[PDB]
């Protein structure tokens, strides 16, 4: 029992969106579509199964991925680590796009395995409420 | 003073290897080539340029590990809806840092990847 | 597309994006240059 075009699973509503958005925009979008909406939160084996099948119905491309609601909030490029020699990280030369702090699922795992992607890419997503 | 087979820069010795090892194995292998050795750490651009040039003139193109591992394993992962992160299904367990012998920018790839490497030590 | 150890190799447009489906990053690894990556990706 959800809004039109939304699918139910365990008293939660879900919808796969084909529009490509960055992880951040996708998230805001979800909060504006439904009461309490957010990017999908895969909290269980069964939910993963349901959502994987749900996505597979609309997404057939392997050129892209589908955004899910997990992200590393830390602003730094790496977290709580030092160099293998002990020295702290003073110098940095990161390619912006090599920082992959947002997660998404891909067709090659049947949309199950959480893969790391650069947050500012635009890809389809799934909202849950 | 570096042992011939090694290269020298600002008082540190560097040496590229082309026997593909994952990160943990590479770092470990470094510590055995000589006391106080490790996977190369970058403290400045010229040091970085020195090592990129070095590995390049030696083994041409390849991907080389640097001393950074499990880079996001300790970040604060959380769902946007604040749900509890219990169930997980990571494709890759850890990400490590590396570079191409063609440019000095830092890149990321799963720590299990097979790659060349450069060891470094002091004095 | 990435197999288990293919990423050791130098990128290649034909092998990765035309003979296989490639992600935005794989394409960026091929071109390196952002605008070129855009040009290609927008027509992919
Ligand atoms: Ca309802
Ligand atoms: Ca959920
Ligand atoms: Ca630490
Ligand atoms: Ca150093
Ligand atoms: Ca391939
Ligand atoms: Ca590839
Ligand atoms: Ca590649
Ligand atoms: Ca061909
Ligand atoms: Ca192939
Ligand atoms: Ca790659
Ligand atoms: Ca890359
Ligand atoms: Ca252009």
């Amino acid at each position: 029992d959800c809004s039109s075009g939304w699918s139910s699973y365990e008293g939660h509503c879900y919808k796969v969106f084909k529009q490509s958005k960055t992880w951040a925009d996708a998230e805001s979008f979800c909060t504006k579509q439904v009461n309490g909406g957010h990017l999908v939160s895969i909290e269980s084996s069964g939910e993963a199964d349901f959502v994987g099948q749900l996505i597979a119905q609309k997404i057939k491309s392997a050129k892209i991925h589908v955004w899910i609601g997990l992200r590393a909030q830390n602003k730094e490029k790496q977290c709580s680590i030092e160099w293998s020699d002990g020295s702290s990280i003073s110098y940095e030369n990161w390619i912006e796009e090599e920082s992959k702090k947002c997660l998404g699922v891909h067709i090659e795992t049947g949309f199950h395995k959480w893969e790391n992607f650069y947050c500012e890419q635009q890809d389809p997503f799934v909202c849950e409420a | 003073d570096c042992p011939s087979d090694w290269s020298s820069y600002e008082g540190h010795c560097y040496k590229p290897f082309n026997e593909p090892k994952n990160w943990a194995d590479a770092e470990n292998f470094c510590t055995q080539q000589h006391t106080g050795s490790h996977l190369v750490s970058f403290q400045s651009t010229e040091e970085a340029d020195f090592v990129v040039k070095l590995a390049f003139q030696t083994f041409d193109y390849g991907i080389f590990w640097m001393g950074l591992s499990k880079i996001w394993n300790q970040c604060n992962w959380q769902w946007s809806n604040a749900a509890m992160l219990k169930y997980t299904d990571w494709a890759e367990e850890s990400y490590c840092v590396y570079f191409k012998s063609t440019n000095n920018k830092w890149r990321s790839i799963t720590c299990r990847m097979i790659a060349n490497f450069v060891c470094e030590f002091q004095a | 597309a990435n197999s288990f150890l293919e990423e050791v190799k130098q990128g290649n447009l034909e092998r990765e994006c035309l003979e296989e489906a490639c992600s935005l990053e794989e394409a960026r690894e091929v071109f390196e240059d952002a605008e070129q990556t855009d040009e290609f990706w927008s027509k992919y």
